[PDB]
């Protein structure tokens, strides 16, 4: 989402993941976002996705946590 | 509601 | 900090450094002070005065601006406060305010600040509209 | 580990910090509300009166950002 | 809610 | 609120969440007191800038109209 309220162009495709993501960060050195997904409400991972494009997937960096409310 | 995700 | 944006502006011993009222000359230059009721004009040249009726709800009625100050007055139903901002109802009176939930006007006692609630009227279905007479003391709806 | 805010705060969902001024944001979503301070929680204060309930928060340039569970 | 009282 | 020929025309309360849906109105000494359709709650504000709300009561129903009884 841009911050102009009146520009409408989103900064990037939608990025689909499993389960239901919670809580995002920013990595500025290699264009990486780290986020939390929530599985069946007792499980949880830690996953990163390359903004960089060029057919970049999420891949995982830990599991079997648990609910997750923040990066 | 619930303050849950 | 010593090449200062406020340096080079002359001491006060200059014609009191053309400031309108109070004068100081520290260390970053010279500044002109204002009494109470006055400002700083943008290029700090004189003093201006405030406008206190300008500002929407500084005083509660009939502000009247002066060259340094402000005069306030209110209605014959109205008695002016300590602050000559503010005025209260000059009645022994409170007030009620009245609201129309569906099945019921609910008044509400606004005595002593307790907000004590109650029904007016038992038989009521569906009340929109809510006014009062003051000459017979009745309630409209 | 020592408390900064520790009075009023219900349901503290949102925290952002701005490094531009020093100050600390946070949301509630109980209170409905939005509160900046000082990083030693001394001049508290209001920025939004109600925000529903937020969830998350995050402070760039001259606005803050939330998001709100309930609209 | 629609403005509308009815 | 404004004068009677539309002139000088002010906001008391604007781009603020807390009005919903708001329906009737009622003036008394420096205070004003609205019936909000969506919250189903009649309020309390300072007249001059909306500075100190609360909430008078909560209806089952829809509250539509207010007035304040003095003479
Ligand atoms: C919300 O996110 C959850 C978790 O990833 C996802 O399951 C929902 O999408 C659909 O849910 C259905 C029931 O679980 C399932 O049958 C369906 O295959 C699934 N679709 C995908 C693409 O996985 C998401 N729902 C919504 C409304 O966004
Ligand atoms: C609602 O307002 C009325 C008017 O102020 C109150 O009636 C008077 O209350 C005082 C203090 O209790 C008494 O000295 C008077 O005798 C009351 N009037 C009558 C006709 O008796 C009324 O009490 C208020 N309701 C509440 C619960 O505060
Ligand atoms: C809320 O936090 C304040 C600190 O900001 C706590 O105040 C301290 O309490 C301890 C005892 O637990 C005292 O020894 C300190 O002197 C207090 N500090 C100050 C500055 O007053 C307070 O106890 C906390 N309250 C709750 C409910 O946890
Ligand atoms: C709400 O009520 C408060 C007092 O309960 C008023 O607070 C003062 O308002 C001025 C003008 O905005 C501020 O500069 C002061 O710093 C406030 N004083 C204190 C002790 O906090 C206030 O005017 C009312 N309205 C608003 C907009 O908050
Ligand atoms: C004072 O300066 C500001 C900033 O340049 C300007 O916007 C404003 O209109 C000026 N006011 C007056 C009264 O000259
Ligand atoms: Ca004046
Ligand atoms: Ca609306």
């Amino acid at each position: 989402l841009h911050f102009d309220p009146r520009d409408h162009s989103l900064p990037f495709q939608v990025i689909s993941v499993a389960g239901t993501a919670i809580a995002l960060d920013y990595d500025r050195r290699n264009n990486r976002i780290f986020f939390t997904q929530k599985l069946n409400s007792l499980r949880g991972q830690i996953s990163y996705v390359s903004l960089y494009s060029g057919s970049s997937s999420p891949t995982v960096l830990l599991s079997n946590i648990g609910v997750t409310d923040g990066i | 509601x619930x303050n849950x995700x | 900090t010593d090449e200062s944006p406020l340096c080079n502006q002359d001491s006060c011993s200059h014609f009191n450094g053309g400031c309108t009222h109070q004068c100081m000359q520290g260390p970053f230059g010279a500044t002109c002070l204002c009494p109470l009721g006055y400002q700083l004009a943008n290029d700090t040249k004189t003093c201006e005065d405030i406008n206190e009726c300008d500002i929407p709800g500084f005083c509660s009625q009939h502000c009247v601006n002066m060259r340094g100050s402000f005069r306030c007055a209110c209605d014959p139903e109205y008695t002016l406060e300590s602050d000559g901002r503010t005025c209260k109802v000059t009645g022994s009176e409170n007030p009620l305010l009245v609201v129309a939930s569906r099945d019921k006007i609910i008044v509400d006692n606004i005595t002593a600040h307790t907000h004590n609630l109650y029904s007016l009227v038992q038989d009521v279905s569906f009340v929109v509209a809510l006014d009062f007479d003051s000459v017979t003391g009745r309630v409209f709806w | 580990r020592v408390p900064i805010v520790n009075t009023s705060l219900v349901w503290p969902n949102g925290l952002a910090l701005d490094l531009e001024t020093d100050l600390l944001y946070w949301a509630d979503a109980s209170l409905q509300k939005i509160e900046r301070s000082t990083l030693t929680g001394t001049n508290r204060e209001v920025v939004v009166s109600t925000a529903f309930h937020s969830f998350g928060l995050t402070v760039y340039g001259q606005y803050i950002y939330w998001t709100d569970l309930y609209t | 809610x629609x403005l509308x009282x009815x | 609120f404004c004068d009677y020929d539309g002139h000088n025309r002010r906001q008391v309360i604007a781009s603020d969440l807390v009005l919903h849906h708001p329906h009737a109105l009622t003036l008394f000494e420096d205070f004003v007191y609205w019936t909000d359709r969506g919250t189903r709650q009649v309020m309390q504000a300072n007249k001059w800038h909306g500075g100190n709300q609360s909430v008078v009561m909560y209806s089952v129903h829809q509250p539509l109209g207010i007035t304040a009884i003095h003479p």
